[PDB]
RNA sequence: GUGAAGAGGGAAACAACCCAGACCGCCAGCUAAGGUCCCAAAGUCAUGGUUAAGUGGGAAACGAUGUGGGAAGGCCCAGAC
RNA sequence: CGAUGUCGGCUCAUCACAUCCUGGGGCUGAAGUAGGUCCCAAGGGUAUGGCUGUUCGCCAUUUAAAGUGGUACGCGAGCUG
RNA sequence: UGCUGAAAGCAUCUAAGCACGAAACUUGCCCCGAGAUGAGUUCUCCCUGACUCCUUGAGAGUCCUGAAGGAACGUUGAAGA
């Protein structure tokens, strides 16, 4: 199904051969089922959990409600996942990070660290045009960004600068190293996206 | 096979069909005399 | 118009029946159901079966016709049972059936495991030979044309999967 | 001496159904355009919407003649940098048999605000069940 | 001949092409070109055929047991193809 | 002509298919390897240098390939000159 | 490329019918996405006081109550012009 989980920096793992192996510290708490969607209701089979330790002040009624429904405690902020139609959850059960000590890689989904504006050379790999040589006031900048007359227009998803990260992306397929029960932790190979701190959707690698 | 627009019967046992709207000139004998088209 | 003026005869044990124009045609060997076209016109006349062609409808005697050249296949297929005899020419070849899975190795590097669809008996007299019966021509005939397609002959040795009645023809080096 | 208009607020609109089955495209499209628009009732006025609500079920199930089932294509462009999307007939009807319907009567609708307005009063349906059962929809053909 | 110096209806849009020459008004009727299932006024008109290619809705030499009409020309009961 | 900045390079591209590579096939004077030609296929990919303002071209060395074209012989209110 | 099979005693991959068949096409992978005005669903939360007036209209008031929640303000950020 998959989990959600904070980034807590990066580390190696040396192996006694020899191979450090750099991997992503996921601390990965009881992630508790907040509510089961189904066919009958929603049209889709699905669950919603919650993690961490909201201050009740914090939480407005209309989601301290919510949790009252379930029986749960107010974590901080709420996902979903789709069920694989054979398994089956109920509501206020705690998912725990044991369920990926059967899997070997493992899709992440983050959200990645903002840059801000950023021009084109840092956003869409652009080349800087001819440092001197007689150019005036054009190193960094795009060139043309069109033809002519035929279109007389720029045509739509044309590489531009603009807003560079803070966007949700994915790092598939990364494989798990350890799996830490007592901690809570969940070692994965490689780097995920966004910062220490932000949170993280792990779940079992779709391309098997 | 040949895609020639002018496909014609070459030797004798070769044999005309419209196969999907298309005229073929299909063969017995000799595969080279297989060809579509017009 | 030639075919479809010349009745099919049905003998004893051959249960048919016209559902409209779905035809279902019993026997010892299988039991066959065809849904024919709309353009032909079916009926029993005493023992034998009669195919005429319907008025207002453009091409009727090529549509009855077929319909007569069918139900004769299917008549003959229920009855007595079609065969095809494939042979495997070439040295390393080997065919083996167990059960209804025909396993082929043509000189692959993974040996093929050719299934059969609806009730077609798969036999080998010899390794090298596949005898595969059934009451369809259709599906035999399909069968056949896959386990001949995974090796075609080799028109230079004659390597291959090749039907027993086919000749081939081969040609030198040059 | 200032003729009759359809003043909206007056306008007695009915319901209708329409079973699709086996029904010629574009036969259906356009006797459905005529109605959607008001033209068979004789307080016709072109700028008032006065035309019946109909519920087209069964939309999947209609004919085309031909080979227009694999051959007629439905083209759009996505408004994208060389984005021109193509769809037959059956593949079509595979994703969204609502579509075909829609798009053949709203080609046989009028171009603006009212001819809108006027295609909002169709509701096509794949499934035989329809749920404005409250409305009292009588039969059509 | 038309435009130039001529509006109006048609030919999708289209000075010169087809129809036709605006003195002004009317919420009258008959017709021209061109049209009449829907966008959009009027035939889902009548009868007899053709077309299966979406031809209609761009094109040649040449190619083809496509498919309709015809007018002829080669054989039978000694039973031809 | 009361101004539509004209070659080449850089930057940025985009479409066509008459396909250079990669994918699937027919014939072959196709033993295999490698081709030859033809057919379908535009998803992605498609040199760095020497010389010259060059486009092109020749040459050296790579590459699976180093495609042919349209886009004001794309792109100067983007650069160069 | 085939299978069965006419029209056309046969023959032939097709006219009924039936299987295969590629980086193309539709999904599958990632992202945005109900302003999808056709504005979908689930879940939770909050408001349960009176009087006038008239053209008794989805009306206009007059005090009284001000919730859930939000914004504003502050300390700020691996968010940001
Ligand atoms: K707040
Ligand atoms: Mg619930
Ligand atoms: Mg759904
Ligand atoms: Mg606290
Ligand atoms: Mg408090
Ligand atoms: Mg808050
Ligand atoms: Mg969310
Ligand atoms: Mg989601
Ligand atoms: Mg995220
Ligand atoms: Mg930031
Ligand atoms: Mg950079
Ligand atoms: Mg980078
Ligand atoms: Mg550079
Ligand atoms: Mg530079
Ligand atoms: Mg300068
Ligand atoms: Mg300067
Ligand atoms: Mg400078
Ligand atoms: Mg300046
Ligand atoms: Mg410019
Ligand atoms: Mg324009
Ligand atoms: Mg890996
Ligand atoms: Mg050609
Ligand atoms: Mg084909
Ligand atoms: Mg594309
Ligand atoms: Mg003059
Ligand atoms: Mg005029
Ligand atoms: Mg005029
Ligand atoms: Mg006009
Ligand atoms: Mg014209
Ligand atoms: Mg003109
Ligand atoms: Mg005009
Ligand atoms: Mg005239
Ligand atoms: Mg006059
Ligand atoms: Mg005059
Ligand atoms: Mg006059
Ligand atoms: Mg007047
Ligand atoms: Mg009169
Ligand atoms: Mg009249
Ligand atoms: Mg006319
Ligand atoms: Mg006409
Ligand atoms: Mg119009
Ligand atoms: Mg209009
Ligand atoms: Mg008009
Ligand atoms: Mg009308
Ligand atoms: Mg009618
Ligand atoms: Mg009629
Ligand atoms: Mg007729
Ligand atoms: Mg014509
Ligand atoms: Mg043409
Ligand atoms: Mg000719
Ligand atoms: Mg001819
Ligand atoms: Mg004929
Ligand atoms: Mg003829
Ligand atoms: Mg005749
Ligand atoms: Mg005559
Ligand atoms: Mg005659
Ligand atoms: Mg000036
Ligand atoms: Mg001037
Ligand atoms: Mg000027
Ligand atoms: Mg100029
Ligand atoms: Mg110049
Ligand atoms: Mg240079
Ligand atoms: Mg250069
Ligand atoms: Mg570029
Ligand atoms: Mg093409
Ligand atoms: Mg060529
Ligand atoms: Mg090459
Ligand atoms: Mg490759
Ligand atoms: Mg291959
Ligand atoms: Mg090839
Ligand atoms: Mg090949
Ligand atoms: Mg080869
Ligand atoms: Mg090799
Ligand atoms: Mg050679
Ligand atoms: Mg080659
Ligand atoms: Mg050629
Ligand atoms: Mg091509
Ligand atoms: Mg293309
Ligand atoms: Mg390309
Ligand atoms: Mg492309
Ligand atoms: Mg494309
Ligand atoms: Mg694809
Ligand atoms: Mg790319
Ligand atoms: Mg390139
Ligand atoms: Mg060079
Ligand atoms: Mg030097
Ligand atoms: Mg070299
Ligand atoms: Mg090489
Ligand atoms: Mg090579
Ligand atoms: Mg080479
Ligand atoms: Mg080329
Ligand atoms: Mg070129
Ligand atoms: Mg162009
Ligand atoms: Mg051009
Ligand atoms: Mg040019
Ligand atoms: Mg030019
Ligand atoms: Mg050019
Ligand atoms: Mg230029
Ligand atoms: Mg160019
Ligand atoms: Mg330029
Ligand atoms: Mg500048
Ligand atoms: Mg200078
Ligand atoms: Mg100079
Ligand atoms: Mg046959
Ligand atoms: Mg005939
Ligand atoms: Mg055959
Ligand atoms: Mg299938
Ligand atoms: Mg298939
Ligand atoms: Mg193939
Ligand atoms: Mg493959
Ligand atoms: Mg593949
Ligand atoms: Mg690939
Ligand atoms: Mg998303
Ligand atoms: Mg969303
Ligand atoms: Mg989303
Ligand atoms: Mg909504
Ligand atoms: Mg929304
Ligand atoms: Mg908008
Ligand atoms: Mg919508
Ligand atoms: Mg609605
Ligand atoms: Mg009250
Ligand atoms: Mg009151
Ligand atoms: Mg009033
Ligand atoms: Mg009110
Ligand atoms: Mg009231
Ligand atoms: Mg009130
Ligand atoms: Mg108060
Ligand atoms: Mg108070
Ligand atoms: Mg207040
Ligand atoms: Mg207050
Ligand atoms: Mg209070
Ligand atoms: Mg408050
Ligand atoms: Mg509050
Ligand atoms: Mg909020
Ligand atoms: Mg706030
Ligand atoms: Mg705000
Ligand atoms: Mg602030
Ligand atoms: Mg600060
Ligand atoms: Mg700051």
């Amino acid at each position: 199904i998959g989990l959600v989980g904070k980034k807590v920096g990066m580390t190696r793992i040396f192996t006694e051969d020899g191979v450090s192996i750099p991997v992503t510290v996921i601390e990965v708490e009881a992630n508790r089922v907040t509510q089961v969607k189904d066919l009958a209701n929603d049209g889709y089979r699905a669950i919603q959990v919650t993690t961490g330790a909201k201050k009740a002040n914090r939480v407005t009624k209309p989601e301290a409600g919510h949790f009252a429904k379930a029986g749960v405690e107010a974590g901080r902020g709420l996902w979903e996942f789709r069920l694989a139609e054979g398994e089956e959850f109920t509501v206020g059960q705690s998912i725990s990070v044991e369920l990926f000590a059967d899997v070997k890689k493992v899709d992440v989904t983050g959200t990645s660290k903002g840059k801000g504006f950023a021009g084109t050379v840092k956003r869409w790999n652009f080349r800087t045009q001819d440092a001197t040589h007689g150019n005036s006031l054009s190193h960094r900048v795009p060139g043309s960004i069109g033809q002519n007359q035929t279109p007389g227009k720029v045509f739509k998803g044309k590489k531009m600068a603009g807003q560079m990260g803070n966007e949700r992306v994915t790092v598939q397929s990364l494989d798990v190293v350890r799996v830490d029960a007592e901690r809570n932790l969940l070692l994965v190979k490689g780097a995920v996206p966004g910062a220490t701190g932000s949170d993280l959707i792990v779940k079992p690698a779709v391309k098997a | 096979m040949k895609v020639r627009a002018s496909v014609k019967k070459l030797c004798r046992n070769c044999k005309i069909v419209k196969r999907d709207g298309v005229i073929r000139v299909i063969c017995s004998a000799e595969p080279k005399h297989k060809q579509r088209q017009g | 118009s030639r075919v479809a003026k010349a009745p099919v005869v049905v003998p004893a044990g051959v249960d048919v029946k016209i559902n409209g124009q779905v035809i279902t045609i019993k026997g010892k060997n299988g039991e066959l159901t065809r849904t024919l076209n709309d353009a032909v016109e079916v009926k029993h006349a005493d023992n034998t079966l009669t195919f005429g062609p319907r008025d207002g409808y453009a091409d009727g005697w090529a549509q009855a016709g077929t319909a007569r050249a069918l139900l004769n296949s299917m008549v003959i297929g229920v009855t007595e049972g079609f065969t095809k005899k494939l042979q495997l020419v070439g040295v390393g070849y080997r065919a083996a059936v167990k059960g209804n899975v025909i396993n082929l190795s043509l000189g692959f590097s993974h040996p093929v495991d050719h299934q059969l669809p609806a009730g077609i008996t798969a036999e080998c007299p010899t390794q090298t030979e596949i005898v595969l019966k059934g009451a369809d021509k259709q599906v035999i005939g399909q069968v056949a044309a896959d386990l001949r397609a995974y090796r075609r002959p080799e028109p230079y040795k004659g390597k291959g999967v090749r039907y027993a009645d086919e000749v081939v023809r081969t040609k030198e080096a040059k | 001496m200032k003729t009759f208009t359809a003043k909206p607020e007056t306008v007695k609109r009915d319901w209708y159904v329409v079973d699709a089955t086996g029904k010629t495209l574009g036969r259906l499209a356009t006797e459905l355009a005529r109605r959607l628009r008001g033209k068979h009732k004789a307080e016709y006025t072109p700028h008032v919407d006065t035309g019946d609500y109909i519920i087209v079920l069964n939309a999947d199930k209609v004919a085309v003649t031909g080979n227009k089932r694999t051959d007629k294509v439905y083209y759009h462009h996505t408004g994208h940098i060389g984005g021109i999307k193509q769809a037959t007939f059956e593949e079509m009807i595979a994703r969204r048999p609502e579509r075909v319907i829609e798009i053949a009567v709203k080609g046989m609708l009028p171009k603006g605000p009212l001819g809108r307005a006027m295609f909002r009063k169709l509701k096509v349906y794949a499934g035989n069940e329809h749920n404005h059962a409250a409305q009292q929809p009588q039969v059509l053909d």
